[PDB]
């Protein structure tokens, strides 16, 4: 009944932090 | 990743890199092993084969013996040691000229797929069914015999004694018979099972380097294919023909 | 009748000071939401298995915060917003950066709770 | 979790009827079927996970607790409001859905079979399952345990030994089977992580008070125990 | 040799400097290194699969860091030092907190080039 | 020889890695 995780909104991109290598 | 990282690089660059890589910064305890010292050779060698040789491929395709005489007078310190263990190393390139080894190739109806076999540990890749001979054993009873083991398929009544791509690579010969005509329903079932990962088909124009298209990934996972993909396929096109 | 909501409250409220004492009062509530992780390593949204009613709730520390009470196994969720910039709206979900800087998605079963709590956040924590 | 091992009974109706009844959405408020599958999630979380934490709390048939939840609260008035037996009646003539299953032993009976999921949420469970059209109450036992675990018990299934079980809205019977060798070698047929067998002593609430991932285990944790001491004094 | 040294150590620099032209100077060198990283919220250690040998290195802004070129494939690790805090040494490891707030796990294969290296981090 | 698995490595220092999502 709740949605699948695939179809939830991408977060904002300071929230996520970069790669463990550049 | 580093997917980018010889393709402007040339070839004397390129053993500089493999030199550092592999060979001139290993413990003192290992510099002393011939044994270790002869394995880390290979392992430079399969990682110019699988990876530097994906990125800029102007670069030659070089057996094991020929990159460490390439390898050796790049390196004058390498040289000083292939003189000394001269007979240790001329055993370590050969010792595969005494176990010959049969399989098959089989392929489907279409001549577009494969059958490839898996292993778990390490990184094994995807090779065709095979393995070495038997006293007690022929070059088509090795092969199917081989087959059977690992795949669980009995291709005694499509084998065919003269069709098989013979080669030599590393010392080792290796011929694969060419089995075409096998259905994609085949279930197969591995009995030395607790060896075998995965049986699969695969499209022979997604194997690396089959086409000039190049998609060239994953050519560490499939060393072993590689050197019979171009015979494989002038092989189905002379069939195709008749 | 009123009566009853005042009486709906109380339980609640006593309920919610039994898990979490330092809870005061309940703000708001939603009558079934849907928790959601981010992992910011295979960066893809995950479901969690926390599922139930949420309640937004201040502390004795007047911190804002809210509690999901699970139904599908007794490991809940209490999780404070410190600031504005940290809870978003966006399509049908709020996603919220947690203080040890994880990302929940909240998605509400009734849309107009959604709405309505996430303004209600905005005026609590001013 | 620790949030029960300290509640009366009564702290425990107060957070149930929180948890599961009381702030329902407006229709699934407004329906007596809605409040008993509510009312059943809630006994299957007082049974699967509140007891384990707490085995002083007596474990309750659904109607029996239902009754107890719902004198508990006066919200939940309104549903008995011309028939006081109505939520009892259709509790109790409600049809709900056939799943079956074995409880497997060891030969010492000590040892029991239990199957987990792929999910860190998934707990060990005994294998069963939901019973297809027109499949008798011991094909499916046998089909479900043979594909969850790959073991085929059809020629050691004792169809008069069984435990019954109404929980979480499903109507499930457990055959017990006894000396199941340990060398049996286990296989999933599908879903199923891993196969085991456990202690039974080493289960919440079956220590006589020694208070950890298991759905649908605890209820029948209390009547396999009488049914081995039965077996254990007729030997 | 000193002889010997002196083209292994020309030979080294060059090749760092192919990958990474501000390279200036190689401070120091470990025969061969594994590096972890711990994964938040999962709260585990992971395996990175970079593995070889491990170069100190001095940078054209006099910058400190460390090059690992990379055995199991092209993909090779640098990352610079900021501070002797940023690097602890725990029952025979090195811990690395770095630029980008991840945590690294340096395990070295000779402990004696592990605490000699680990020593030469809490200058600069 | 190969390295040591994951496993055996220490917990890193305390205030240098973010606590668990849920207490
Ligand atoms: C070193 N050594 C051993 N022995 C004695 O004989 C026993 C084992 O001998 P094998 O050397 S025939 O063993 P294996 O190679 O493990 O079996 P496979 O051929 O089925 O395995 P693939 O990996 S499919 O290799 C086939 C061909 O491709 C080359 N190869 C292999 N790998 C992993 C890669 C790779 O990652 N990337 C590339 N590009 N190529 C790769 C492989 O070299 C081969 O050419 C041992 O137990 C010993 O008793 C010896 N005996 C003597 N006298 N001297 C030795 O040095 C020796
Ligand atoms: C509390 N509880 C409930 N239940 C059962 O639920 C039935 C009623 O319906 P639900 O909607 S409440 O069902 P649910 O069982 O709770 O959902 P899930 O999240 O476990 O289901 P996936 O979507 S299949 O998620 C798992 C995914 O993981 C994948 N995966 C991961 N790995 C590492 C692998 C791998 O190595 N190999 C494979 N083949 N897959 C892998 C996997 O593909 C899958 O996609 C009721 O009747 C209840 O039966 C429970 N059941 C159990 N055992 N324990 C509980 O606590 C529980």
């Amino acid at each position: 009944e709740p949605p699948s995780p695939s179809v939830l909104p991408k977060p904002p991109s300071h929230w996520v932090p970069v790669s463990f290598n550049p | 990743g580093g997917s980018m990282s010889f393709t402007n690089a040339t070839f004397s660059q390129v053993l500089d890199d493999l030199s550092a890589r592999f060979i001139l910064n290993l413990p003192a305890e290992e510099q002393s092993s011939v044994e270790r010292l002869c394995f880390q050779i290979e392992q430079a060698h399969w990682f110019y084969e699988d990876f530097i040789r994906a990125q800029n491929d102007q670069l030659p395709s070089l057996g094991l013996r020929v990159f460490s005489a390439k390898l050796f007078a790049h390196c004058p310190l390498l040289w000083k040691w292939s003189k000394v263990h001269e007979e240790a190393f001329d055993d370590f390139l050969r010792y595969k000229t005494r176990i010959p080894v049969r399989g098959a190739i089989m392929l489907d109806m279409s001549m577009q797929q494969c059958v490839l076999v898996k292993g778990w540990k390490a990184s094994s890749g995807w090779g065709f069914p095979k393995g070495k001979i038997d006293k007690d054993e022929s070059d088509v009873d090795c092969a199917i015999r081989e087959v059977y083991e690992e795949t669980g398929f009995d291709c005694s009544s499509r084998i065919n004694p003269n069709e098989f791509i013979d080669m030599t690579i590393r010392g080792q010969n290796v011929r694969l018979y060419i089995i075409p005509g096998i259905s994609l329903d085949t279930r197969f079932e591995s009995r030395t099972r607790k060896e075998i990962s995965k049986i699969e088909w695969h499209n022979l124009m997604d194997l690396p380097t089959f086409k000039k298209n190049k998609p060239q990934t994953m050519k560490n996972k499939f060393y072993m294919v590689i050197p019979f993909l171009a015979p494989l396929k002038k092989w189905i096109k002379k069939r195709n023909i008749a | 009748m009123e009566d009853e909501n005042i009486l709906r409250n109380a339980v609640n409220l006593q309920v919610l000071k039994f898990h979490y004492p330092e809870i005061e009062s309940i703000i708001d509530i939603a009558s079934h939401v849907a928790v959601y992780q981010f992992d910011v390593g295979s960066q893809k949204w995950l479901k969690t298995s926390i599922e139930g009613t949420f309640f937004l709730v201040k502390d004795q520390r007047a911190r804002v915060g809210y509690v999901i009470l699970n139904r599908n196994s007794p490991e809940n969720l209490y999780l404070f917003i410190n600031h504005p910039s940290n809870v978003h709206l966006v399509d049908r979900y709020l996603i919220h950066r947690t203080e040890n800087q994880h990302v929940v998605g909240l998605w509400m079963f009734d849309p107009n709770d959604m709405s309505r709590i996430f303004n209600i956040v905005k005026e609590s924590l001013l």
